[PDB]
């Protein structure tokens, strides 16, 4: 759904 | 009284600013390049994508911010982003000529340079009002700071779940910015600061909104969502 966003927010 | 926690409140969301802003917009380099036919659209794209990861950094230090669902996180990021970098963006902006001035000719953008973007009166009249309106503030950078904060942390957000809990960490943060300004913004630049200060916030839901409508006109035409990011397309959606 929204990859980029999650991964920047780990 | 600005309690201690209040005080290391202020502290953290400083430190997070300056870990996440560049004030010598070194990175402006590795965008592609401004032209001045929506010529601006991939520098300004490329800019817009960048101040989005650097958005979340900051959101990302912000005191609880941690401790809600990464689904709530996401709906806060997707739905404040282009007020954070609205406000954000009032740093470089200068009333002398009413731009917004990132250190060199090439990277200083006026109205014309925005609408060479792709987007139209509509959205930049306000836009150049809100930004005026919030430079007279004369804002400490405590407020500034604060102000980003609370922007991103909105309980009344689309699609927020746990509505209590963000408006829980909103209220720690509001809190905060009107003991402070109490305390330590002296007369009379602080004569009804923090009703003026959500004004803003009520100007950048509107300018969220217009925003949206001309992002989804420009976007519907697969030609211009070419020149766009993938961050951009996930963030402002496709
Ligand atoms: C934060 C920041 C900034 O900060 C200092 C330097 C960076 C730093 O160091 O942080 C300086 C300048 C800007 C801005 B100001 B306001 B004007 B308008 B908003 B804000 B950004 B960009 B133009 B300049 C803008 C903008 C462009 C493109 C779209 C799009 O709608 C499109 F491109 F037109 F389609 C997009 F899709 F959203 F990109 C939307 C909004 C933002």
């Amino acid at each position: 759904n929204h990859p980029m966003l999650m991964n920047l927010l780990k | 009284k600005l309690s201690e926690e209040q005080q290391h409140i202020i502290a953290i969301l400083l430190d997070a600013h300056h870990k996440t802003y560049d004030p010598t917009y070194a990175d402006f380099r590795d965008f592609r390049p401004p032209v001045r036919p929506l010529s601006m659209l991939p520098h300004l794209a490329d800019l817009v994508s960048y101040s989005i990861q650097k958005v979340i950094g900051f959101a990302k230090m912000i005191p609880g911010f941690r401790d809600l669902t990464s689904d709530d996180q996401i709906v806060l990021l997707k739905s404040s982003a282009i007020e954070v970098i609205m406000l954000r963006s009032n740093q470089s902006f200068t009333m002398d000529d009413m731009s917004w001035d990132c250190g060199s000719q090439d990277y200083k953008y006026d109205v014309t340079d925005v609408s060479k973007a792709g987007h139209t009166l509509e959205l930049i009249e306000p836009l150049i009002k809100f930004q005026v309106g919030l430079k007279k503030l004369n804002l400490h950078e405590e407020e500034h700071v604060l102000l980003m904060a609370i922007c991103i942390v909105s309980p009344d957000r689309p699609g927020v779940q746990d509505a209590k809990l963000v408006e829980a960490i909103q209220d720690r943060l509001s809190n905060t910015l009107q003991t402070y300004i109490r305390c330590r913004h002296p007369p009379p630049g602080s004569h009804q600061l923090y009703a003026k200060m959500i004004q803003k916030l009520a100007d950048l839901r509107s300018l969220n909104e217009e925003h949206s409508k001309q992002y989804r006109s420009l976007s519907f035409q697969p030609e211009n969502s070419m020149k766009l990011t993938p961050l951009v397309l996930e963030v402002f959606g496709n």
